[PDB]
């Protein structure tokens, strides 16, 4: 409901490789770098859309890639399985671009998230779509 | 190959930094070392002008480019042309003669002569700077020396004058810095501050107008333009006469030099927009200062307002878009640098004997002091635009540049030509009155004032050595104009259809 | 109207074909020179007077004063160029071809003199100025 | 070739620099008003500025090299602003037009029926954006300026380091 | 201790502010940008205006510090793109030498004299020309006077501000720098009074003594820095734009 309007061009489509956990993924670009290391901070770029292809979040909106500690459950389960891998999902490599279809049980579940002041950011039982792009492993110094 | 301009800029301040190694007392060794440095520097500029400056070349000469800061693309860049060599020679001449005339100074002579050499270096660095930020740095490098000279060797109201001067100059120079930032960051790829590549830059009309205003506020604070002139009367009236040489002969011309080099050359479209409004301002400045001068009882304040009046002809020659007008502006720059410095010097030397300020109590000075009377009368005649002097030919060439101008049509060309004419009716009205209130009449003076009271050999030499170029230029003006007839034409070459 | 708004007008092209064939204008012309408007009679008088002024330029020719020769040549050349244009434009139709030919020869002599001055060659300057001198004498004889 | 005839013509004046950009050229865009009337009318009205708000002073806030330049955000300049002349958003007209190659000017939207004031010019063939973005124009002159905008250095996001600002936008009659 | 808290507290707090506004608070830049702009404009305006009405040297240096901190805040405000954090340092490095020299001179003057009022600084040039020269150089560097470190530091701070389009911040900084000359010149005006009647007995009985003392070495490592770093402002930034 509380969707911030962000105008972004779409990404190329795919055939989704569904797995046992219900996640769907494709390799738009296979990265040539190191795979996503366990218990490490990584910077990725993502464009999170709802169903019906309406974008509600984007790291391009904030101007810099998001840094998260991957592999230790600091994000939703769908994002962790898409990025770090496991359960039939190969880990993403540096420079890789991957589409993700997170089902509601792998996302925020039947409970809305970000609820305050008469509205919520994410509705209940919402399938999310993520165009994630592994920018790299976090380093203290940029070039 | 040899860095001539870098050596010329560096030598006075570097030599004055070593003036504190002297353990001697008094002022003899300090003043003789300072005059040695000044004369060596003067001979160096004479060699440069004689052997490496070509007046027929409209391009930049003796250029030197050393990259100092990479982030601003900022270079120690030096170069001379027909516009700059005249002010450079005038700076050297007037600064050497001001060092010579500052010889009775026995209180803090070391710091005084160090500040004089620093002023030498800063003025020369400004007049030979081809980088915008270097121009701004050399512009700023005189706030402290003039402040110290005023506050430590000035008159009765020296401290208020120094505070007003430094605050006014900082207030103008922050607008100067904003203009520098705006012009130097307009580059689409990388910032640039070299004047050679900035002379071909194209701006939109509004942005060019804004940059012109930013530079013009500073150049109207420094070069006295109504109503940004209020620092000048109390600054020049309550300053040392040796410092008054540099203030009224060199530092005033820096605003005009910046107007030609930046406002007239780098931004021609905005200058063409602003010049007709500058003409009226210059004419009203002439009338306003020539009317303020009779209202001043103080002698030095009257001379300062006379300097403000004489700056109006420079403003007119700037705003009249002709080669003749710019040549007249340069000639008036040189003439005023030769006239105002000598007038202030004579006023200070006369006050050192009479010890009176207001003109209504200084009668009969011609009886004990006839030579200073003669020099004062001659330099007043030079101020009076009398023929045989540089002032008359400068004003005449400015008049010709207005009459021959193609931008204005008939009626304004009349109402301005009449305008300055009223000025040369008002210019006698106070000046001779000044003399009539300063030398004419009879007063009974002391017997001790009969001998060892007039100007000595040093003051006579200073006044004669500044008076001789006035006659030499009033007889043959092309002793100066031939140095800058070519370059001025190049400056005008951007004001016509292309 | 009080003052011009745009850039100042440049060299107005002559309407009597007295310019160079390839360029349409002469090299010695200078922009920004004030020419007083008198008329055909005043232009003829100024033409003769300034031809005499340029024939007064023997003394200025020297190894050290070629720049002043060039400056005086450009000044007077612009003046006589536009005066010649004015007097040809108001001449009778029978007298226009000889006046145009004389002006063309005089301005070619002006270009040759300026070219000789530019290379700082003194005998070449003297010879070109002698040709210019006979042309200027012809000009005053025609326009007396 | 052009997919449809040009009804209305619009043009941009592109300035690149910091803090005040220097003009680099003119970009001329022909609008396909016959097939997409509302979108072309919106783009023309934003170019002219008849409604009060327009593209004058706006910036190209998202540049991806060899893919696309994107701008039209006069409100906030980061991609979260921009209003159409009808309302904040208006419905996607139809998708008969195709991203046929370089110079294609199409609408950037958050999703279906969420077109606003933000547009993007493609520099290569983008066959994956069809049936999802409303193509409404073709760049006729100034494609070198578009490629110059594309070659701008970008930050960690996609904003150009030097602000590519539309100095003056309008119509060129023909 | 107050010199330490003048130089050490601002460095650590500047580092914490840079690492707490950029790393965990980049998503809400439009809010803390406004907060820092208000915090800086008010700082320069109300730190340079009150400093010109001060009769105590340490309090005047306090208002001086709360004025100069607003110049450094512009480096956070512009961000890392248009240099920015590279202009925080290369000015804080300047500011350290400026303040430590202008506090070392105060330390020596108070120890040999026993006072803090500005009116007792009259005639120090006649007694100790070296101390007066050093204090004047430190104060003129504090005012951004041309051949000294503060001037180049301020133009470096303002170049990035103009490059980022912050005309209001740079204009307020320049106006407050103009206001910031009357003080740092008032002390010098006192220092160059030759009037024996206006000279306080605090400096009349002043013994410089024929020994060097440690503070002289410590501020000779400083006064020669605030003046001779003015050519070396190309070596410093290439160590400060290298960080990111
Ligand atoms: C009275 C006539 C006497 C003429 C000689 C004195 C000139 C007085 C000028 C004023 C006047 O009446 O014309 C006033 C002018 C006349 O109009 C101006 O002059 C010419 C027409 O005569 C040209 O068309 C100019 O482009 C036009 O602007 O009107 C204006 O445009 C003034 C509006 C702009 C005012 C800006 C002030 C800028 C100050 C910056 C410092
Ligand atoms: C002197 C001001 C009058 C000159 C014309 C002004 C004009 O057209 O607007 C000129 C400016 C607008 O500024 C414009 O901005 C544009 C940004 O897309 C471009 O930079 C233009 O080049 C610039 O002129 O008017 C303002 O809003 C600023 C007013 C002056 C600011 C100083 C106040 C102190
Ligand atoms: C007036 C003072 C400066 C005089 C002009 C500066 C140019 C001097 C020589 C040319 C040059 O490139 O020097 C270049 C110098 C060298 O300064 C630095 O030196 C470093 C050596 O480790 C590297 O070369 C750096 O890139 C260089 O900037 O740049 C300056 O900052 C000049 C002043 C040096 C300090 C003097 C005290
Ligand atoms: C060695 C060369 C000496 C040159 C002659 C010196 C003449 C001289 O001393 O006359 C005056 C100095 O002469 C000069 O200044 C001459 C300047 C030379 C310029 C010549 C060109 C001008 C034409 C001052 O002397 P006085 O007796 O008048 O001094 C007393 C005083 O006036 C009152 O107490
Ligand atoms: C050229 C500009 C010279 C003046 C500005 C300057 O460099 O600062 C001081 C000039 O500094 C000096 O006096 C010179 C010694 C220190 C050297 C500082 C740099 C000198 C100039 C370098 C090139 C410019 C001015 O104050 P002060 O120290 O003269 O004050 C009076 C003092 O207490 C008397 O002892
Ligand atoms: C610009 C310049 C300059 C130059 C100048 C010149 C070039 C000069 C010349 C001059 C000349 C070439 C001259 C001639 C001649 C002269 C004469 C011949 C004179 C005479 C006089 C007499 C005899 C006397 C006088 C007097 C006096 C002294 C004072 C008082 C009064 C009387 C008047 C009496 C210089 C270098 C300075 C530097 C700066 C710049």
């Amino acid at each position: 409901l509380r969707v911030e309007y962000y105008a972004t061009t779409a990404e190329p489509s795919c055939e989704l490789n569904l797995v046992r956990s219900g996640l769907g993924y494709c390799d738009l670009v296979v990265g040539s770098g190191v795979p996503a290391p366990y218990n490490t901070l990584i910077n990725v770029h993502y464009t999170a859309r709802f169903s019906d292809e309406t974008v509600f979040d984007s790291s391009y909106k904030r101007g810099r890639p998001l840094t998260m500690r991957i592999g230790v459950g600091k994000v939703i389960k769908g994002l962790d399985q898409g990025i770090f891998g496991g359960d039939g999902v190969p880990p993403m490599q540096v420079g890789g671009k991957r589409k993700l279809r997170i089902p509601p049980h792998l996302g925020y579940g039947p409970e809305p998230a970000g609820c305050f002041s008469g509205d919520c950011n994410v509705p209940a039982n919402a399938t999310l779509l993520y165009d994630v792009t592994f920018m790299g492993v976090y380093s203290g110094n940029r070039a | 190959s040899f860095p001539w301009l870098t050596t010329i800029v560096v030598l006075p301040i570097f030599a004055g930094s070593l003036i504190f190694l002297f353990p001697h007392r008094g002022n003899k060794v300090i003043r003789w070392y300072t005059i040695c440095i000044s004369m060596i520097e003067l001979l160096l500029m004479t060699y440069v002008f004689f052997y490496h400056f070509q007046p027929d070349d409209p391009l930049i000469q003796l250029v030197e480019d050393y990259k100092w800061i990479n982030f601003f693309d900022f270079h120690w860049r030096l170069g001379i042309d027909g516009l700059s060599i005249g002010p450079i020679l005038l700076t050297g001449f007037i600064t050497t003669l001001a060092t010579l005339a500052a010889w009775p100074v026995t209180r803090n002579s070391q710091l005084f002569h160090f500040l004089m050499l620093a002023m030498y270096s800063a003025q020369i660095g400004l007049f030979s700077s081809r980088d915008l930020l270097l121009f701004f740095i050399m512009w700023e490098l005189e706030l402290i020396p003039v402040y110290l000279l005023l506050s430590m060797w000035g008159g009765k109201k020296r401290l208020y004058s120094a505070t007003k001067f430094i605050l006014y100059t900082a207030g103008g120079s922050i607008f100067l810095l904003m203009g520098v930032l705006g012009v130097g960051l307009y580059g689409s790829n990388e910032p640039t501050l070299n004047l050679e590549t900035l002379v071909n830059q194209s701006y939109p009309v509004a942005l060019e107008i804004i940059f012109y205003i930013g530079f013009f506020i500073a150049f109207a604070v420094k070069l006295p333009i109504i109503p940004l002139h209020t620092w000048l009367p109390d600054t020049h009236g309550e300053a040392h006469y040796s410092t008054c040489m540099l203030l009224a002969g060199i530092l005033l011309k820096m605003g005009a030099y910046g107007l030609v080099r930046i406002n007239m050359e780098l931004l021609p479209h905005a200058h063409s927009i602003f010049s007709p409004w500058l003409m009226i301002i210059g004419t009203m400045q002439i009338i306003y200062a020539a009317s303020t001068s009779p209202g001043q009882r103080n002698l030095k304040k009257r001379i300062a307002y006379s300097s403000v009046s004489h700056m109006g002809f420079i403003i007119i020659g700037i705003s009249s878009i002709t080669d003749t007008g710019l040549n007249g502006a340069i000639l008036q720059i040189i003439s005023h640098g030769f006239i105002g410095a000598a007038l202030f010097f004579l006023a200070g030397t006369s006050y050192d004997r009479i010890r009176l300020v207001y003109l209504d109590e200084m009668g009969g000075i011609a009886i004990p002091m006839p030579k200073i009377f003669t020099l004062f009368s001659s330099f007043s005649m030079a101020s009076l635009a009398l023929p045989g002097m540089s002032g008359f030919i400068a004003e005449l060439i400015v008049f010709f540049g207005l009459i021959t101008s193609q931008k204005y049509l008939l009626i304004p060309k009349l109402l301005i030509t009449f305008g300055m004419a009223i000025g040369m009716i008002l210019t006698p009205i106070y000046l001779l009155s000044m003399s009539r209130q300063m030398f004419y009449g009879y007063k009974l003076f002391n017997i001790s004032n009969s001998s060892f009271f007039d100007s000595g050999p040093r003051e006579l030499f200073v006044s004669t050595s500044i008076f001789l170029p006035v006659i030499g230029i009033g007889v043959y003006p092309d002793l100066v104009l031939s140095l800058s007839v070519e370059k001025v034409e190049a400056i005008l070459s951007n004001y016509f259809y292309r | 109207q009080l003052w011009l708004d745009g850039p100042l007008p440049g060299l107005r092209p002559a309407e009597n074909k007295i310019g160079n064939e390839e360029t349409g204008t002469r090299t010695f012309l200078k922009k920004g020179i004030y020419m007083a408007n008198i008329g055909t009679k005043g232009s003829a008088l100024r033409l003769r007077k300034y031809a005499f002024d340029l024939l007064a330029m023997e003394d200025l020719i020297g190894q050290d004063t070629l720049n002043y020769v060039r400056r005086y040549l450009r000044f007077k050349g612009t003046f006589m160029y536009y005066d010649f244009d004015k007097v040809i434009s108001a001449a009778p139709v029978a007298d226009k071809p000889p006046l145009t030919n004389l002006a063309n020869r005089l301005f070619d002599n002006f270009e040759k003199l300026q070219e000789a001055v530019k290379l700082k060659d003194v005998p070449l300057t003297r010879s070109c100025y002698d040709d210019t001198a006979v042309t200027l004498q012809e000009v005053m004889n025609r326009m007396a | 070739p052009l997919q449809s005839k040009v009804t209305n013509k619009v043009y941009f004046d592109i300035s690149i620099g910091n803090p005040v950009g220097k003009l680099v050229g003119r970009v001329v865009i022909g609008l396909f008003g016959d097939d997409v009337p509302q979108t072309a009318e919106n783009f023309r009205a934003l170019c002219t500025g008849e409604k009060g708000f327009g593209y004058k002073g706006s910036a190209f806030h998202r540049v991806i090299k060899d893919f696309m330049i994107q701008g039209g955000d006069f409100d906030k300049g980061n991609g979260t602003g921009g209003k159409s002349i009808y309302g904040r958003t208006f419905k996607d007209e139809n998708f008969n037009l195709t991203h046929t190659g370089p110079g294609t000017v199409s609408m950037a939207n958050a999703g279906p029926n969420t077109n606003g004031s933000q547009f993007f010019i493609c520099t290569v063939k983008t066959p994956w954006l069809d049936n999802r973005h409303v193509v409404f124009g073709q760049v006729l002159e100034g494609m070198d300026i578009v490629k110059l905008i594309e070659s701008s250095e970008t930050d960690r996001g996609d904003r150009p380091k030097k602000r590519v600002v539309i100095s003056e936008c309008g119509e060129l009659p023909a | 201790v107050v010199a330490f808290l003048s130089v050490t507290s601002k460095v650590a707090a500047s580092a914490s502010a840079t690492r707490i506004f950029d790393i965990p608070f980049y998503f809400s830049s439009n809010e803390w940008h406004l907060l820092l702009e208000i915090l800086a404009i008010l700082s320069m305006i109300l730190g340079n205006l009150i400093a010109i009405t001060q009769t105590s040297m340490k309090r005047m240096l306090a208002y001086s510090s709360i004025g100069q901190i607003g110049y450094v805040i512009i480096g956070i405000i512009v961000g890392d793109s248009n240099d920015g954090y590279a202009s925080m340092i290369t000015y804080m490095l300047f500011y350290i030498s400026m303040n430590l020299g202008t506090f070392a001179c105060i330390v020596l003057f108070g120890l040999r004299t026993g006072t803090d009022n500005i009116r007792d600084y009259a005639g120090l040039y006649t007694k100790d020309p070296f101390l007066a020269l050093s204090l004047a150089l430190c104060l003129l560097s504090l005012g951004g006077l041309p051949p000294l470190a503060g001037f180049f530091g301020k133009i470096y701070l303002f170049w990035c501000g103009w490059q980022a389009g912050l005309y209001f911040l740079v204009l307020i900084g320049l106006l407050t720098s103009v206001l910031s000359i009357y003080y740092y010149l008032k002390i010098i005006k006192l220092l160059m009074t030759g009037r024996n009647q206006e000279i306080t007995p605090h400096v009349r009985n002043y013994r410089r003594s024929p020994l060097r003392s440690k503070n002289s070495i410590e501020f000779s490592m400083i006064v020669c820095v605030i003046a001779s770093t003015i050519p070396g402002i190309s070596m410093n930034p290439i160590i400060t734009i290298a960080q990111d």
